[PDB]
């Protein structure tokens, strides 16, 4: 199954998909290919719970009934490689008026 | 645009996989719509109908279109052989203005759309409500 | 492979390019005749936007039973604008 996610830092917010079999590892992966970052520099959150890259997105608790395309699931980022990673900051959208 | 009576029966059944109420409209001989009881949002019915009829799907509450069996229009063919024809009934991929729109109209009420802060434009396309003999004069124009 | 399309905000969200062509604006904006910059959509809005390019590319020529977009009553009116002016 593939899952839909939003991989989320510091205003930015990158959405793409994955196999629920895939493992978080090679999420680090797309992500190098895109914000250009070795895995090693980047860390991955799921509701301040940091990540194994050795566990499938299944295992983390990405599934299809959680990662639906109208409601993707989100994946906090963080940079900085070994050396001091920053703490996990993702910017709030903006408010509907109303 | 219309059915062709051959007293032929065609037994079909009317599965309603979408999150909406379903009105079903049997095109009458003379092409003028006919509407027949409304299926709550996920039940089914089997129906008696015909080879060569036209049947076309709706929402009951505002009569945004619907898919049966991926096209606009359903026509019960030779039942007997596995006898029952089935209609499959889905919401298509509205665009998201359409999407806005139906959201929007059951939201506010007709004589309330000009105090909505929005283009001028916009306010004509909320009080042109989706409408089946359009869209029948639409499919003839095509 | 990608594209960026920036909110008035400054959010950034980077989604695959043949989703974005999805909009016809876009298709125009960029690739005309990379970045975008939308000095009128909110992150709130652009963020459903998004949601409806993967929806709909998702959905489209399928078989398999289709779910309802949902949309927020509070988001409703801007996102008709957004919708409106990105021809999707």
């Amino acid at each position: 199954m593939d899952v839909f996610l939003m991989i989320r830092r510091h205003k930015t917010t990158i959405f793409t998909d994955a196999k629920e079999s895939s493992t978080v590892f090679e999420l680090k992966r797309i992500v190098e290919g895109i914000l250009k970052r070795p895995p090693d520099e980047q860390r991955l959150y799921k509701d301040d719970q940091l990540l194994d890259d050795g566990k499938t997105l299944g295992e983390c608790g990405f599934t299809s009934q959680t990662a639906r395309p109208q409601a993707p699931a989100t994946v906090g980022l963080a940079f900085r490689a070994d050396d001091t990673f920053e703490a996990l900051c993702i910017e709030p959208f903006s408010s509907p008026p109303e | 645009l219309r059915s062709v009576n051959s007293r032929e029966p065609s037994q079909v059944i009317f599965c309603n996989r979408s999150p909406r109420v379903v009105l079903p409209v049997w095109l009458n001989f003379d092409g003028e719509p006919q509407p027949y009881p409304t299926l709550p949002p996920g039940t089914g019915r089997r129906i008696h109908s015909y080879r060569g009829h036209l049947w076309l799907f709706r929402d009951a509450g505002t009569h945004d279109g619907l898919l049966v069996n991926q096209t606009e229009l359903f026509v019960p063919s030779l039942n007997v052989d596995g006898q029952p024809i089935f209609a499959n009934i889905t919401l298509p991929v509205y665009t998201l203005k359409e999407r806005c729109l139906q959201v929007v109209r059951s939201l506010v009420k007709p004589e309330n759309y000009r105090r909505l802060d929005i283009v001028r434009s916009l306010y004509e396309d909320l009080e042109d409500h989706p409408n089946v003999q359009k869209d029948l004069e639409r499919l003839t124009q095509e | 492979m990608y594209v960026k399309l920036i909110s008035s905000d400054g959010h950034e969200f980077i989604v695959k390019r043949e989703h974005a062509l999805t909009s016809g604006t876009i298709k125009a904006m960029l690739s005309g005749p990379n970045e975008v910059n939308f000095r009128e959509i909110p992150s709130h809005v652009l963020s459903k936007v998004c949601m409806y390019f993967t929806y709909k590319v998702r959905y489209t020529n399928s078989s398999t039973e289709i779910p309802e977009f949902p949309i927020a009553p509070e988001i409703a009116l801007e996102l008709l604008m957004a919708a409106n002016f990105l021809d999707c």
